[PDB]
């Protein structure tokens, strides 16, 4: 899931690119522990869950 | 297959607008005719 955000040049502000995610075991705890990825305020889902 | 370059078989459609899902895997047809003749296929499918 690295290639959709962590990459060369991001999308245009006006024209945002869409990436489909399917068939994976994505784990978001790594982003939880990553000092870059501190903004994690989930509105209706437990953030560590 | 068409000679030299990539074939023009994709003439069933010419334009694609918007896309949601993609799935690439091994071909659905595992039957082969390379063994010999005198035998035909009995492919059966149900699409539900």
């Amino acid at each position: 899931f690295d290639e959709v955000f962590n990459a060369t040049r991001f999308a245009s502000v006006y024209a945002w690119n869409r990436k489909r995610i399917s068939n994976c075991v994505a784990d978001y705890s790594v982003l939880y522990n990553l000092a870059p990825f501190f903004t994690f305020k989930c509105y209706g889902v437990s953030p560590t869950k | 297959n068409n000679k030299s370059w990539m074939e023009s078989e994709f003439r069933v459609y010419s334009s694609a607008n918007n896309c949601t899902f993609e799935y690439v895997s091994q071909p659905f047809l595992m039957d082969l005719e390379g063994k010999q003749g005198n035998f035909k296929n009995l492919r059966e499918f149900v699409f539900k």
